[PDB]
RNA sequence: ACCGGAGAGGGAACCCACU
């Protein structure tokens, strides 16, 4: 019913009024560790190659 | 531990005032007279010496690691 | 590589004068564990000068 | 549609502070002057500390921090130096840095006070603020040593301004005040009688605050720039003005280049 | 009572209790009876006298100690049983005088009512001006405020040791701190706080810090972590400290082992980081396999000192302590002496920070919306008395039930030093320079830095290590574990109606697996 | 010999009993340390009442 | 612990001057773990003979 | 069921809108032929959103009734909420 | 990403978010989003899950995004509201006597994302151009929204009497054609209540537009707060010293009434209330007298309260605090209760060893005639600690039942 | 009520008593949820206590 | 470990532009000026000097995020007058103001020293 | 190779090889601290 | 190919603490 999951981070929250309600600020350390899998396509092939 | 070099708020140098402050307190001077004898007009700088605890003396009572 | 675990000194750029230890190294760049800050940053090998 | 003509008169000049008044200028201009006073006035402070030995009870980074907070007398060398990020040389040269050395060992049974007098510079004119105090006062304490304890270090002093770190902040207290009597009423006193009169106010004891004037504009900006000891208080203002002017000139150059590249 | 007050036969700890309406008279001598000292009151007068106070004030020469005071028959130890059958007075002056009579039959008086507090609650300034849950929270967070926890912290090789660079005794203090030795080993710095809404980065119980003050050393601390290891355990599997060499030892991390000395340890004073070997230990393989201790991930400190010795089994034993300074950043948990906790929300430089008519910029800015519901009026009175004390040169007195100091007296004292009598000041905006329309409440207040840094709590995961029994992600920040998508999060996703996201969380993001099952019998094949 | 009983610091049979602050500093002990705890396996233990 | 009987956890009137009213953990040990007042002293026992 | 007997709502519910968009943008990510001429945008989710707005997604939805029957609703044929 | 605070109680606890990369090492979420998550930023930790498949990413985008989750199905109300500085600053900004200079209006309009770049004609053209706070909040309000709300301090007789549609107190918030015409915006206008301005905005315009409405409100109002300023201080808690005398008189007559009720009970002159015994009817009389005294002292406190007070500036806006918090700070803390009754007799027929036996007086059973300013006498401090201990225990005990 | 009036009267009375505690605080909960709970608790003809 | 370097506040990266100019499509003769690695110190004076020009219909600045190092200056001028030339005239008038202020301050210092 | 250590009690630099009992050649004290390293340490003053 | 980048690193119990 509940279990540990990959691709999850946790840290302390702090206020920030200078971003919309749908935005959330995350540190570069967290963003540089958690990954998202993009499928290559001729549209983004050059961008992903550079990445 | 030791007196900070500068006041956290102002930034005025306070690191050289501690020994003179203790010397003045080793006299008839009160704290309020010693502080402005040292030239501390702002309470930001005054609290730096007024509330400082000098723990380096308690630290020096222990024998060092080497000789 | 050869540069791995070798105390380097950033001799060019914004981090000039910092002593660190190379963690990872490539043909192009190398990650330097900085002795001063709590942070490991990557610089070019042309900017490094070993001790 | 042009610049206004500001005037300045000095109300007090001292090796410790400068107090003066600026007339016929904008609130934003006055605040930016006050702001460069704290942030964008380059001075010389040590940013590279190498400790060869530290047998004291204060650890290495503590000692380095206390060393970095020590101001250095840089009145004219800060203008002729270069930022280490801009100098063509390697790690350090005399053209962009100043070497410091500190070798103190306690041997007698009396506690040894390591002070800023014990810092030996390579440049005789770039030193701590123990230079001249004749016309008794102590010097900046770094650490106290027990018998047998010692510390040996070598340090370099870079050029920086207060936006990087507070150790490059040449000023201690920058008093800023405009409209001492609440004529513009930019602030609102619920009980004006309870508020003490300002030092620059011109009012009798009967009156609590100046009458409101809807036509007024902020002028007569009062400064009291107190130097920490690195730069002279009179030259801090000059360096801040020069820095703001050169920053504006650089922005204008970049804008002109962008416009001429867009057209 | 006569014998107990002279300690002839009955010792002081023994309690005699006479129940009067019910005829029992009980005497208790066993251990575990909790009791406190109380003064002795005859007709309406204390037995404590000017002569007692004088001969005890000149102590260390007349050695008239508390034991002599007890022997004089001036004080007694009263437990709860005897406290039921006795009549106390809070203050002799205010409760033993001719007036409209209330009791006129007192038996004991309290030395000072502030002694009903504990140790962590005796450091609260003006604790009777706060809501009690605030005082409880401050008593809880006083154990977490970092400071010089002991004088011999450098010889003390100890794990999770926290010391502050520049501890200060509070500008305003209770008379009970000198007995807790809080002014000798304090935990906190007398910060200048401005209770104002500056930008909005402190809105929900958060706080703005002065970046320039932090650069100058404000609340800067150093974190000591110690690592222990001992060699040994079998007939031939001998543990040994050495530098593991790649061709000899089989199992090795990508971590660089050159930082070790040839005896298997790091020399003190070497910069270290996450996944860096600290103790090179190898076990003989019946070539060899290492059991080297790695530095905890994302610590990134410096080795302080390394000690080698022998445990009680005569084997080589090593403990290594690592320094790592913790510069106050945003998210670090800060709190006052009134249960007003909060994490740093933003750090502005001195230029960006508001300022008085002088150059005084607040070290700390907290949201005023934290006072009215919490009702920490003790916090406001502390902030006022701190300014009064820092201007007068005296250390402020915040004894709970002093009754000799109040807000009106503190305000009148402050008005003499050129400030608004209620502590408010006219700050100027740090960005525009325009003076703030409202006047800002500002003054020195004793804030504490708690151990709950953010660098010790932040962690992420992307397909890291896995448990052994069930192939789910591990648990814990240290083990590079994953967060628990618990039973209530599952219910919340059901309520969202995100079935694909629920399956992604519980199946692919935790433990995707394939099994083969027969079509005839549903048993695994 | 029956055994060895763990002993509380700053107790009446502890080795730090009645020592002056200078002696405590010579022994690398804190004069402000209240004591009242046991050292077992090199870890401070405090008997909660 | 974790018991719904709040009567033991409550601050009793007889805690005046012997147990700190303010100091207690906020978790599942409210009122169960309580510290000691300043001058509060615990009797050590002696023979009643 | 036949086209005559359609009792379900003609509005594309939020769950259908989410899942159709996800499963169509996934196809676009696997280089499925786009049904709408794009103006240089590269994100498959925005491509799927544009296809949904233009009513060109080559997907139909099978709505299972509680009794066991089902209805085949073409994405082009039912009303999109947003 | 989907982003939750772990004690998830409802579907507004796991909400989608767009990732913005920021330097330091803390999660940063907008302050309106604090209310659904029940966050406090007092050391809270929140854990963040990244959807991995593009299908579930799109699913989160179309289902669980925070702008789509503004209005709950639990009580058909919006969940996010203007909170904790922005609400108070909006109350102070939309007041009638709020005027903005030309430069200040440009600075504020620079923080509007949904601004057409068109400066409105100022409410005053001569002697010198000045705008009004309502005139800028009208630009803040999106589209053409029509709603009517009432301010917290709206008098009851105002609607019945004249000046109904021309409010002397600038209450009765009226928004017409997406333009704030009159009224001071408070919790009851921009909060989480049903029919609020944000609720009408969400129901009329899109969820994205209401998201932009939050963003514009918070940015522009927090940037006007740089000029206005908002604090709280020890002077905000002081009275006129005539209000102090009035409160002391009220307390003294209440104490005399309690004493004479005790006298009537002792001389058997008190008739028990039908349906109650003598003990409970005496308790009822004492509680009635003490509660009436506390209410009168509180009302005297609010009457003495000034227009410029920060306690009132917070409570009227509804951002934080209640009208009894001011009473407990200034006039009277109140009577301490344990299990609904007065402080029980822990000792032998008395409460503390400082009180005479069988003392039913207000000071002997938990009533605190002192406020948080005058401090608490040690008996009152102990009684208040014992009263707050009950609530602290309840907070911990209640969770293990409510979660189950 | 189940013994005296029957299951349908039980549903209404249970709804009233369940709404009484929620609306006693002054808070509001939409009738959707109260109706659904009282229905699923009484959809089998007997008092299906949630245990 | 996420702390940005202290020099990030004023140092341009390789390839970054100190100033960026974007036309505002919402209203005519309006432009957005994005300045990198500057802050209120420059934005406030630029805005104030722009507001003195009668041919400037709109002038204001903002920092999008204090953690970021950017400032956006939106200038709208009357037709026949360009926002770009308005900005450069404001800059060249502010530079003259600062130079005159320098001259007068140093003169005041000289006469204050024994005068 | 040398790996000079420090006695905790008499503070005497005494030579010890690998795989020897931790012993001080005088005073018999059994707790040793290692040394300060020789490699370069660079500290910013921030 | 000279080793193949090897990382998966027990667990149970209790205690403290955080929201």
């Amino acid at each position: 019913m509940g279990k540990r999951v990959d691709f999850s981070a946790r840290t302390v929250i702090t206020p920030d009024p200078n971003l919309s309600i749908d935005q959330v600020g995350v540190p570069r350390s967290i963003a540089a560790n958690m990954t998202f899998a993009e499928i290559v396509t001729p549209f983004n092939i050059d961008r992903l190659q550079e990445l | 531990m030791i007196i900070p070099v500068r006041c956290f708020t102002c930034g005025k140098i306070v690191g050289n005032k501690w020994e003179a402050y203790l010397g003045l307190l080793q006299a008839e001077y009160t704290e309020g007279d010693a502080l402005d004898a040292l030239g501390l007009k702002r309470y930001c700088c005054r609290r730096m010496l007024l509330a400082h605890v000098d723990l380096i003396e308690k630290l020096l009572n222990y024998a060092p690691l080497e000789k | 590589n050869e540069l791995i675990g070798q105390t380097v000194r950033i001799s060019q750029g914004p981090y000039k004068g910092y002593i660190g230890v190379v963690k990872d190294a490539t043909e192009s760049t190398a990650r330097v564990e900085l002795h001063s800050t709590c942070q490991t940053i990557s610089v070019d090998r042309q900017r490094l000068t070993t001790v | 549609p042009y610049a206004n003509q500001p005037t300045v008169r000095i109300t007090e000049l001292t090796d410790e502070n400068v107090k003066f008044i600026i007339e016929n200028t904008d609130l934003a201009v006055a605040n930016s002057i006050r702001r460069v006073f704290i942030a964008e006035v380059p001075i010389i402070a040590i940013d590279w500390v190498q400790i060869d030995a530290n047998s004291s009870v204060l650890h290495d980074e503590f000692i380095a921090h206390r060393l970095g907070l020590i101001p250095l007398t840089s009145d004219d060398i800060v203008d002729k130096l270069q930022y280490s990020r801009d100098c063509t040389c390697e790690e350090f040269c005399p053209e962009c840095s100043v070497e410091f050395t500190l070798d103190v060992r306690c041997n007698e049974d009396q506690t040894r006070h390591v002070t800023s007098r014990d810092l030996i510079s390579n440049s005789p004119r770039v030193i701590p603020v123990t230079s001249r105090n004749r016309d008794e006062q102590d010097d900046i304490l770094i650490v106290k040593l027990r018998k047998g304890q010692e510390l040996r270090l070598r340090a370099y002093a870079k050029k920086g301004f207060g936006k990087e770190h507070a150790k490059w902040n040449p000023t201690a207290g920058v008093a800023f005040e405009y409209d001492p009597d609440n004529a513009l009423r930019h602030t609102v006193y619920p009980k004006p009688e309870e508020w003490p009169k300002s030092e620059y106010s011109e009012l009798d004891e009967d009156e609590s605050q100046a009458p409101y004037d809807p036509n007024g504009k902020p002028e007569r900006f009062y400064y009291n720039v107190e130097s920490c000891g690195s730069l002279r208080p009179e030259t801090i203002v000059l360096s801040a003005l020069s820095g703001l002017k050169k920053k504006l000139s650089d922005l204008q150059t970049q804008l002109s280049h962008e416009i001429q590249s867009d057209v | 009572r006569k014998l107990r007050r002279q300690m002839d036969i009955i010792v002081s700890e023994v309690s005699m209790i006479r129940d009067i309406r019910e005829r029992e008279i009980r005497i208790y001598t066993d251990a575990g009876r909790i009791c406190r000292p109380l003064l002795i009151v005859e007709k309406q007068k204390l037995l404590l006298k000017k002569r007692h106070i004088d001969q005890l004030k000149e102590r260390e020469y007349n050695n008239y100690s508390w034991q002599d005071l007890v022997a004089s028959g001036v004080v007694e130890y009263i437990d709860t049983l005897e406290e039921e059958t006795v009549m106390l007075a809070m203050t002799p002056d205010d409760l033993q005088e001719k007036e409209v009579a209330y009791c006129s039959t007192y038996t004991h008086c309290e030395i000072h009512p502030s002694m009903i507090l504990g140790v962590c609650a005796s450091i609260i300034p003006f604790p009777d001006h706060n809501q009690s849950p605030r005082n409880t929270y401050q008593s809880a967070m006083g154990k977490q405020a970092m400071g010089v926890y002991i004088t011999n912290f450098h010889v003390r090789m100890d794990t999770l040791a926290h010391v502050l660079y520049y501890p200060q005794k509070p500008l305003v203090t209770t008379r009970s701190m000198e007995y807790l030795r809080f002014r000798e080993l304090p935990a906190g710095i007398n910060s200048i706080v401005a209770i104002a809404s500056y930008t909005g980065y402190n809105q929900e119980d958060s706080v703005i810090m002065n970046r320039s003050a932090v650069d100058r050393g404000f609340f800067r601390s150093v974190f000591y972590r110690s690592y222990k290891e001992q060699e040994s355990k079998g007939f031939d599997q001998e543990e040994v400290f050495e530098k593991p060499t790649r061709e000899t030892c089989q199992g090795m991390r990508h971590a660089i082992y050159d930082k070790l000395d040839d005896d298997g340890l790091i020399a003190p004073g070497v910069r270290v980081s996450g996944d860096d070997v600290i103790i090179g230990k190898t076990v003989t393989l019946p070539t060899k396999r290492d059991c080297s201790t790695f530095l905890r991930t994302s610590e990134t400190g410096i080795v302080d000192q390394v000690m080698v010795t022998l445990n009680q089994e005569g084997y080589k034993f090593c403990k290594i302590r690592v320094r790592s300074v913790r510069i106050p950043q945003i998210g670090d948990k800060f709190a006052s002496r009134h249960g007003q906790k909060g994490t740093c929300g933003i750090q502005y430089r001195q230029e960006d920070m508001p300022f008085t008519c002088e150059g005084i910029t607040p070290d700390i800015i907290i949201n005023p919306h934290a006072i009215p519901s919490r009702m920490t009026i003790g916090h406001l009175i502390e902030c006022l008395q701190g300014k009064v004390s820092a201007n007068k040169g005296e250390i402020g007195d915040a004894t709970p039930f002093n009754d000799a100091v109040n807000v009106q007296k503190i305000s009148n004292l402050l008005s003499d030093y050129g400030y608004h009598l209620r502590g408010n000041e006219v700050l100027y905006n740090g960005f525009t320079g325009r003076k703030i329309t409202s006047q800002i409440f500002i003054g020195p207040t004793y804030y504490q830095r708690l151990k709950h840094m953010v660098d010790d709590k932040i962690h992420s995961r992307a397909r890291g290590p896995i448990q052994i029994l069930n192939r789910q992600p591990m648990e814990g920040r240290s083990r590079d574990g994953g967060l628990r998508f618990g039973e209530m999060e599952r219910d919340c996703q059901i309520a969202h109606g995100a079935a694909q996201f629920l399956r992604e969380r519980l199946f692919e993001a935790s433990d995707p697996y394939q099994v083969h099952v027969c079509n005839l019998c549903g048993i695994m094949a | 010999f029956i055994g060895k009983i763990p002993i509380m610091l700053r107790s009446t049979y502890c080795l730090l009993n009645g020592l002056t602050d200078r002696d405590l500093c010579e022994l690398n002990e804190c004069p402000l340390d209240p004591g009242g705890y046991f050292i077992i396996n090199g870890s401070e233990k405090v008997l909660i009442a | 612990r974790d018991g719904k009987l709040a009567k033991p956890r409550q601050l009793h009137n007889t805690l005046w001057g012997m147990v700190c009213p303010a100091e207690t953990p906020e978790g599942h040990a409210v009122g169960l773990v309580k510290n000691l007042a300043l001058m509060a002293y615990i009797s050590v026992g002696s023979q009643p003979s | 069921q036949a086209n005559q007997k359609r009792i379900t709502t003609p509005y594309m519910t939020k769950y259908e809108r989410a899942r159709v968009l996800g499963t169509r943008a996934l196809q676009i990510a696997m280089c499925a032929p786009v049904m709408v001429e794009l103006e240089g945008e590269t994100d498959p989710l925005l491509i799927a959103m544009k296809e949904l707005k233009a009513r060109k997604i080559p997907i139909i939805i099978r709505r299972y009734l509680p009794d066991g029957s089902y209805e085949d609703w073409g994405v082009d044929e039912l009303i999109i909420s947003d | 990403v989907i982003f939750n605070r772990q004690p998830t109680l409802h579907k507004m606890s796991m909400m989608g978010h767009r990732v913005r990369i920021l330097p330091w090492s803390t999660f940063r979420l907008n302050l309106s989003v604090t209310t659904p998550y029940n966050a406090d930023f007092d050391g809270d930790e929140m854990n963040l899950h990244l959807p991995q498949s593009l299908e579930t990413r799109a699913e989160i985008q179309e289902l669980a995004m925070v702008p789509r989750m503004i209005v709950t199905p639990q009580s058909n109300r919006p969940v996010m509201g203007i909170v904790q500085d922005t609400l108070t600053a909006v109350r102070k900004f939309t007041k009638r006597d709020v005027f903005l200079e030309r430069g200040e209006v440009m600075n504020l309009l620079m923080f509007l994302s949904t601004w057409d770049g068109k400066v409105p004609q100022p409410a005053i053209l001569k002697p010198r151009p000045l705008w009004t706070g309502k005139q800028i909040f009208s630009l803040i309000i999106p589209g053409h929204i029509n709603c009517i709300r009432t301010h917290s301090t709206h008098p009851d007789d105002e609607d019945s009497g004249p000046y109904k549609h021309i409010s002397p107190g600038d209450t009765k918030v009226v928004v017409e054609n997406g333009e704030l015409i009159m009224g001071i915006l408070c919790k009851k206008s921009l909060g989480t209540s049903a029919g609020s301005l944000v609720h009408i905005s969400y129901l009329e315009m899109g969820h994205d537009i209401t998201r932009l409405f939050y963003s514009n409100i918070q940015t522009v109002i927090n940037n006007w707060l740089l000029i206005e300023g908002h604090t709280i201080g020890i002077g905000d808690s002081i009275a006129d010293s005539k209000t102090y005398q009035d409160i002391q008189n009220t307390i003294k007559k209440a104490k005399q009434d309690v004493i004479e009720v005790i006298e009537k009970a002792h001389n058997n002159e008190l008739e028990p209330t039908p349906g109650n015994t003598l003990r409970q009817t005496f308790e009822n009389q004492v509680n009635r007298i003490l509660n009436d005294a506390r209410d009168k002292t509180g009302s005297s406190a609010q009457k003495s309260l000034s227009e410029y007070n920060n306690f009132k500036s917070m409570v009227v806006s509804g951002a934080k605090g209640s009208k009894i918090n001011i009473s407990q700070v200034i006039a009277v803390v109140g009577q301490q209760n344990v299990e609904g009754k007065r402080i029980p007799f822990g000792f032998k027929h008395r409460t503390l060893p400082h009180f005479i036996k069988d003392d039913y007086g207000p000071e002997s059973r938990g009533f605190v005639e002192n406020s948080y300013l005058a401090g608490l006498t040690p008996t009152e401090f102990f009684f208040h600690a014992m009263g707050g201990r009950e609530g602290l225990i309840d907070t911990a005990v209640k969770t293990a039942e409510t979660g189950y | 009520i189940f013994t005296v009036l029957g299951i349908e009267a039980v549903r209404k009375a249970l709804e009233r008593e369940l709404y009484h505690v929620i609306s006693f605080d002054g808070s509001y909960v939409n009738y959707r949820h109260l109706a659904l709970l009282c229905d699923t608790m009484t959809c089998r003809g007997h008092l299906m206590a949630i245990t | 470990m996420n702390a940005p370097p202290a020099f990030e506040s004023f140092l341009l990266f390789e390839g970054e532009k100190k100033i960026t100019i974007n036309k505002d499509t919402k209203v005519p003769n309006a432009c957005l000026f994005t300045i990198n690695k500057e802050d209120h110190t420059l934005g406030n004076i630029i805005k104030s000097q722009l507001l003195k020009d009668p041919q400037v219909l709109f002038a204001g600045y903002k920092v999008p995020h204090p953690l970021e190092h950017k400032i956006i200056i939106r200038v709208q001028t009357t037709p026949d007058y360009s926002p770009q030339e308005a900005f450069t005239n404001a800059i060249t008038d502010l530079i003259s103001e600062l130079s005159l202020l320098e001259e007068r301050f140093r003169v005041a210092i000289k006469d204050k020293q024994e005068g | 190779q040398p790996m000079i250590y420090i006695c905790g009690e008499c503070h005497t630099e005494n030579e010890i090889k690998s795989r020897d009992p931790i012993r001080c050649r005088e005073c018999g004290y059994r707790i040793m601290y290692k040394k300060r390293t020789k490699r370069l340490v660079v500290f910013d003053a921030r």
